């Protein structure tokens, strides 16, 4: 019985020293030359408004211009980012509502939350108006985060510390992802689309297989809950924003941490982090009402997106890397440049 | 919990086998990628007033 | 300046607004309740009276509330929470007679703490709930308080105890200055449940519409 | 008629102190203006009152330094063929809009602390800006009506003469109303929010002390006036006029009294961090 | 299914009254922009009256203005065009257009079966020149329609609206904004062009193709509609 504890104990101690192995130069070694981004002034471009409660996610569109909204008010509004239009507002059934997620093909619109029911609602409908599509069900707790595949396979994850691929023509449970400990608060998905990240509140971030479907890598470091995680645009290395005021940014190859963003000044925790279209740039959603920009090469805070008057509990960054929005738990979406 | 014990074990036992990479040649392939790609942000180096969309 | 599609266009943001606008303020004039509970301790009885979340509609003396039972949820509370941070009161039933149960009313207690002290809630009140009264009565008729409150001096006979678990439920309540945690014994009290529910309710708003107001 | 006045050392004495508490008013206006920069976190329907009772605070408080002619001690006033004929409209303005924002504020904390539930209390802050316009225009109204330059001086002009009519009835009924709508919404908040419910916080306590102060104000302030006009009133019924001793020490008198109704400029911005958040 | 039944037809004395409705079906009318789209008994459309959504702002053609009044009943799901004092060359079928406006939408995506109409006895013109042309199944052909003023406004679209007849049809939108396809349409059809000069481009041409062309402006609202290129052979 106890001999199983002691070979998973020994294994554990075997990849760390495997990892310490694998250990050299720091990033800061590395990148020490390269100059500083330099302070970067972001200007409130625009700034939508028509939210009565506080935004819980946001997400942009393949084409960068439309992004969708969700809100404790029930309501999920697709704005026209560009113009600061609304498309569409679709009376979400249950008012819970704690994420979103725009299609890929831009035909359908996923919101889920306290309900654990992840609803996939469409938009081209001949009928000219929002119809929900399919209402997936099975999660046995809130549903934090959902991401479309392609525009058929959707994967989610909920507090049930399981994240599952689904299939949305068949609504059932194709895949089934386990092995997390607690509550699994957020999801990425990688570029190349068969690889993504989950981030557990157990403090630890795995690396899930879409088409096998088990957790190739498993990376800890953390002290806290990982609230957001995002995945580097070569799909090489993601960064995670833990409850401790620490963006962490892992890479896939060498199984290890190579930075740990951090700041004496801040002692907030963290809602969204963002990479920049070349990655150069790192935002981070904190929660003391304003988001901090780093160079993700140097770990020096490089600029304040102050200017929310609440908690930022969302943020995205455009496909083209043009504007990022941050959605503020006061009813105001912000659209920055 | 025996059965947990020994998937927890055997999931152990597949995530030490990977073959890992040496941390500096992925910091090196990470900074030659923010180097080759810093052209195309818009995001770091401020576009033109003309070129950017939301004028605002 | 804007083309005929573009003027269409805004017009349609314009509905989208008065409807947004419209669905506002009845969703404001509404009012919202959050009921937590120690589990079974008699959250269905109260509720009778009146997956994941169960919400509740009833409506009392021309007043629409929505009752936001959370006991189906088995996740970490502190993650989803903060959502219910504009709930107007927070029902919190409570069992009287689990006290020689299995020493349930630590838990209870413990589960009082967290919730009243906590962060998110530092101005919502507590409509504190006291019910299966005549359980509690036969119990204290069969054995004392001394089993869950050895502290506790007194004939151990109801009502000698001057609701001495009310009294460790009150002064629990770590910030007494911005809220006030209303108790009321649950009986089959004639429907006089919903009207304490309803004098609460009417308080917290009157102190919310002072607050804002200058 | 008028018999104009006399005895004017009074008049050239303390109306310097007026001016003083002019100043001193306009200084809290200032204050209760400076909303625009630093407090305009949040605009809500009793904040968009205050805001116009400032507003209507701030119209004399900047009239004030527009009496700036020069020499004016006792009775040498210059410089007011139309200048003075406009102050004159602003003053009227000033103190309707003071009387009218207070009834205003004053039945909107019953309307919020007496029926809770009550859609008033929620009205959007765009119909509060359009309520605010409507009481703006019909302040604008009365002031016209009521005062509809170079009368013997440059500027002196007012209602010592007595034209009957029954019009200083209608001004009185004028005052009167808002003072009975204060004193009615005053003693229901406080009966129905103190003795029905328990309400001991301190929070209720400071609410309380706003009403109460509201109400001392406006009848300390205004109520002279109501009775010297009174009092004009029944001289003008009993023995008529050319006894103009009698009525210049009545004018004397109505002045004094006119220094405390425009000192309400000066004791109005007390409301705001008497009972609400600031500093 | 969506389908927009319109009556109200019959032969009328000139200079009466008549009242043409439609008849919404399934495709949620309150949301929903509506047109009046005319045909004269051998030429080809022309624009008649349009009322936006939640009865908003609304149009008028030059032709009819105040002669005729345009109302939508959303709860009755129908929508109602008044006419007064018709006159002789007020003959024509009329269609009723829906048409729905949002960043991406279709406008005019489906029009009614149409409703006949016969009398007893700015304004951006656009050009077809081409009257009528035979082609063979299976070949390509290029229909152009040069306009008389630059359709490529500030925003980048290019509202220039592609419409194809079948014989005794009602006509169905083919590509909109000048570059994207309809639903349902075949991908064969393509539009290409600039500013005051568009060329619709159909590769491998089939049968059940053959009828009008009309192009269309959405610019100035005053809409104009081009002479018609027809297919034969
Ligand atoms: C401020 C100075 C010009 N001043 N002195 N007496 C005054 C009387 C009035 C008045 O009755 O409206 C206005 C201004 C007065």
């Amino acid at each position: 019985l106890d001999q199983l504890r002691q070979e998973a104990e020994q294994l554990k101690n075997q990849i760390r020293d495997a990892r310490k192995a694998c250990a050299d130069a720091t990033l800061s070694q590395i990148t020490n030359n390269i100059d500083p981004v330099g302070r970067i002034q972001m200007r409130t471009r625009r700034t939508l408004r028509g939210h009565l409660a506080k935004i819980y996610a946001m997400h942009w569109g393949t084409d960068s211009r439309l992004l969708v909204s969700a809100s404790q008010d029930g309501k999920l509004i697709i704005w026209d980012s560009y113009t600061t239009n609304k498309v569409h507002a679709i009376p979400l059934r249950s008012s819970w509502v704690m994420t979103c997620a725009y299609a890929p093909s831009g035909n359908y619109v996923a919101c889920g939350g306290l309900d654990n029911i992840c609803s996939i609602y469409n938009l081209k409908t001949r009928e000219g108006n929002v119809r929900v599509s399919r209402e997936l069900a099975g999660h046995t707790g809130y549903l934090s985060c959902c991401r479309f595949l392609d525009d058929n396979q959707i994967v989610t994850s909920s507090g049930d510390t399981t994240c599952a691929l689904w299939d949305i023509e068949t609504g059932q449970q194709t895949t089934t992802f386990t092995g997390h400990t607690g509550d699994v608060m957020s999801l990425s998905l990688a570029p190349d689309t068969r690889l993504f990240v989950s981030g557990a509140c157990d403090a630890s971030a795995k690396l899930w297989d879409v088409r096998e479907g088990m957790c190739r890598q498993t990376f800890t470091g953390h002290e806290s809950d990982i609230n957001a995680i995002c995945f580097f645009p070569n799909g090489n290395a993601f960064a995670t924003g833990s409850d401790d005021a620490t963006c962490r940014l892992f890479d896939l190859r060498a199984d290890q941490e190579l930075m740990t963003y951090s700041h004496d000044n801040i002692i907030c925790g963290i809602t969204s982090v963002s990479f920049s279209k070349s990655g150069r740039l790192l935002l981070a959603g904190y929660d003391d009402f304003n988001c901090n920009v780093w160079d993700a090469l140097k770990a020096d805070r490089a600029g304040v997106l102050a200017g929310h008057d609440n908690r930022v509990s969302c943020l995205g960054v455009t496909d083209d890397g043009m504007a990022v929005a941050t959605g503020s738990w006061d009813s105001f979406l912000k659209i920055w440049n | 919990s025996i059965a947990q014990a020994r998937k927890l074990v055997e999931q152990l036992k597949m995530e030490a086998n990977i073959d890992r990479i040496k941390v500096s040649k992925a910091a090196a392939d990470l900074m030659a990628y923010c180097e080759a790609h810093a052209k195309e942000d818009p995001l770091l180096t401020p576009v033109p007033a003309s070129e950017n969309p939301f004028r605002e | 300046t804007l083309s005929a599609e573009d003027k269409a266009a805004v017009e349609r943001s314009k509905m989208i607004d008065r409807n947004l606008r419209e669905d506002g303020e009845k969703a404001a004039r509404e009012v919202k309740l959050l009921l937590l509970g120690a589990g079974e301790s008699g959250k269905s009885t109260i509720v009778k009276q009146m997956t994941g979340i169960v919400e509740t509609h009833f409506t009392f003396k021309d007043l629409h509330f929505k009752m936001f039972d959370v006991g189906a949820q088995r996740s970490e509370r502190k993650k989803w929470i903060h959502c219910f941070e504009g709930v107007t009161a927070i029902i919190f039933c409570v069992a009287l007679s689990d006290y020689d149960l299995v020493n349930r009313m630590h838990e209870s207690m413990k589960l009082f703490d967290s919730i009243c002290n906590n962060k998110w809630f530092t101005d919502t009140s507590i409509i504190l709930f006291l019910n299966k009264k005549d359980l509690f009565e036969e119990k204290i008729k069969k054995s004392p308080l001394t089993i869950c409150y050895p502290e506790y001096a007194g004939s151990n006979t109801y009502e000698e105890a001057a609701a001495y678990i009310q009294c460790q439920f009150e002064d629990l309540n770590k910030r007494k200055d911005t809220k006030e945690i209303y108790t009321h014994f649950t009986c089959s009290t004639d429907t006089k449940n919903v009207q304490f529910v309803f004098d609460a309710v009417t308080d917290v708003i009157i102190k919310n519409n002072l607050k804002d107001c200058g | 008629n008028c018999c104009v006045f006399r005895d004017d050392f009074i008049a050239k004495v303390l109306p310097p102190v007026l001016g003083l508490e002019f100043i001193f008013g306009l200084l809290g206006n200032g204050l209760a203006l400076w909303i625009f920069c630093f407090h305009l976190k949040s605009w809500k329907s009793s904040r968009i009152f205050l805001f116009n009772l400032a507003v209507a605070d701030f119209l004399l408080i900047i009239c004030l330094p527009f009496v700036m002619d020069y020499y004016v001690r006792r009775s040498d006033w210059k410089f007011g063929d139309i200048p003075c004929r406009l102050v004159l409209f602003m003053f009227a303005m000033n103190r309707q809009g003071s009387i009218i924002f207070l009834t205003v504020v004053a039945v909107d904390r019953y309307f919020r602390v007496v029926h809770p539930h009550h859609a008033l209390n929620k009205i959007s802050n765009w119909t509060a800006a359009i309520i605010s316009c409507l009481l703006w225009g019909i302040t604008v109204g009365l002031t016209v009506h009521l005062l509809k330059n170079g009368t013997a001086n440059v500027c002196i002009s007012f209602s010592i003469c007595h034209t009957f009519r029954w019009h200083e009835a209608m001004f009185l009924l004028e005052f009167f109303l808002p003072l009975g709508i204060i004193l009615f919404c005053s003693a229901r908040i406080i009966w129905s929010l103190r003795q029905r419910q328990m309400d001991r916080h301190a929070k209720i306590k400071r609410a309380i002390t706003f009403i109460m102060v509201v109400a001392i104000v406006f009848v300390i302030c205004f109520l002279p006036s109501v009775v010297v006009r009174i009092h004009i009133f029944w001289l003008l019924h009993t023995s008529g006029t050319q006894n103009c001793e009698v009525y210049r020490s009545v004018d004397l008198a109505f002045f004094i009294t006119l220094s405390f109704t425009y000192m309400n400029s000066m004791l109005d911005p007390v409301v705001y961090y008497f009972s609400s958040p600031s500093f | 299914d969506v389908q927009l039944v319109e009556s109200g037809g019959g032969l009328v004395q000139p200079g009466g009254s008549r009242k043409l409705s439609c008849s919404a079906s399934g495709f949620a009318f309150s949301s929903f922009g509506m047109h009046w789209v005319r045909q004269a008994p051998e030429k080809g459309l022309e624009w008649v009256a349009y009322i936006s959504s939640g009865s908003g702002t609304i149009y008028y053609a030059d032709t009819v203005k105040g002669r005729f009044t345009i109302s939508r009943d959303d709860p009755k799901n129908t929508l109602f065009l008044q006419m007064t004092s018709l006159r002789s060359e007020d003959t024509a079928m009329y269609y009723c257009v829906r048409s729905i406006y949002y960043y991406g939408s279709s406008p005019f995506d489906f029009w009614g079966q149409g409703t006949t109409l016969t009398v007893s006895s700015s304004d951006i013109v656009m050009t077809q020149a081409t009257s009528s042309v035979p082609v063979t199944p299976g070949e390509s052909v290029s229909i152009s329609c040069r306009s008389s003023k630059s359709l490529l406004h500030s925003n980048g679209n290019t509202y220039l609206y592609w419409f194809l007849q079948r014989p005794g049809q009602s006509p169905q939108l083919l590509i909109y904004r000048m570059s994207n396809l309809a639903s349902g349409v075949p991908d064969r059809f393509s539009g290409s062009g600039s500013g005051t000069a568009f060329t619709l481009t159909i590769s491998r041409l089939e049968a059940e193709d053959v009828g009008v062309y009309y192009c269309m402006q959405h610019l100035e609202y005053p809409l104009t509609f081009g002479a018609g290129t027809k297919l034969e052979l």
